[PDB]
């Protein structure tokens, strides 16, 4: 699968 | 724009409420109207436009994928033009809020911005807008676009890097670029190297911390840990 | 309407591949202007309506929730105007799905099935639709929504009783009609008596049906018997 | 919580 990236801040 | 008869303060006020109702479209179209009122952008507020195109543009990422995975399964009989017709609509639409993301930070937010940590998160959101761009970008321009989101992600580095610690959560989320280098620039080695100098540099800083702040980087440090366990 | 420079089957075609991105916009879109060609549907068409429009007013049933209790628990400082501004918004966004719905109906696809598998299929949808408003509903025409949906639900049941099986699954779907007693209605016991002699006469007839049917029909049963111990 | 009603056919 896909890298992770950065999250939804709240 | 079409927002132009609402108070800055009640356009706030409703894309809270939008987000809390999970109206994303709602939300984004509040954030761009408070944007053109032409003032700067607090902290909050900063959280509160990013959280709402992001969720906008994921939802047209995700179903840009389901369609053109269809497309290329009808290669290796054929059911006409309809495929490349509707996987080509829905391309033409995430084009479409990139530019309008863009084109709010050339006009005129990131050159209004003359602290650290109003300019470094404006150019990193420019280096992720032309990245999901080059996602599906196949043309002449694909390497001019490629050239635009390193250039954008480099000069947000420097500043980063000689103005903030290596705790910030705004420095760590540094991930996005080492995305970048894995899947689009094909130069994993580089995505690698970063990914381990970031990590390493933030663990040695922890004991500085408070236990919410402590908290707040542990979140992005696993994340650079998850990439680090795939990419090997 | 909008879609009339296209094909009947690229539509139908273009519906599918938006259920599979999950894209329930286009999806409604591309069947109505299907609809709009003048054609009566088959079995299979009429369900990509069903499934269209019910995930796009699903999301404004849900949002107009949130927003709702927000705006009541600011009665038992305050605001503004502003969650009352945006709920009726909202509100008004959903009024407008239902009515595109029933005017579809009405226009002509009622007055133009015969079969009685058609014809309970669109008399339920119409009595689904009227509910939904009511759901919203606070006026003078409340008392008078609440009755076409009634009026459009025991038409079906009449063909349903002498016309089908007691296990089929559109007539077990007679849940919604129990749903509009509780909860619209304010006759609980009504709701009650229905759904357990709806389930009886169901479970006496399961001997008669394959393995594939046996499991479409005992999905619905359980849905039944999961409201009655929750209205008990 | 509120009712069950009739779920999406597919």
């Amino acid at each position: 699968d896909r890298s992770s990236s950065a999250p939804n801040v709240h | 724009g079409a927002m132009g008869s609402m108070e800055r303060a009640s356009l706030i006020q409703k894309a809270k409420l939008a987000e809390q109702a999970e109206r994303y479209e709602d939300m984004a179209a509040f954030m761009k109207g408070a944007v053109e009122k032409g003032e700067e952008l607090s902290c909050e507020e900063r959280n509160l436009l990013s959280v709402a195109y992001k969720n906008v543009v994921g939802g047209q990422r995700a179903a840009w994928r389901v369609l053109s995975s269809i497309e290329q399964k009808s290669n290796e009989e054929e059911k006409g033009p309809e495929v490349r017709e509707y996987r080509e609509k829905v391309e033409t639409e995430l084009q479409g809020v990139c530019d309008t993301v863009l084109g709010l930070l050339d006009s005129h937010l990131i050159k209004e911005a003359g602290d650290a940590e109003s300019r470094v998160f404006y150019l990193k959101m420019k280096g992720d807008y032309y990245r999901y761009l080059a996602e599906v970008a196949t043309g002449d321009d694909k390497k001019r676009i490629i050239d635009s989101a390193r250039s954008a992600y480099q000069e947000a580095m420097d500043i980063s890097k000689k103005e903030m610690p290596p705790t910030n959560p705004i420095r760590l989320g540094a991930l996005n670029f080492s995305v970048f280098h894995y899947e689009i620039a094909n130069s994993p080695e580089e995505a690698i190297s970063l990914a381990k100098t970031t990590f390493d540099e933030a663990m040695a800083d922890l004991h500085t911390l408070s236990e919410d702040s402590y908290k707040d980087s542990t979140l992005i440090m696993q994340l650079l840990r998850d990439n680090l366990t795939l990419w090997t």
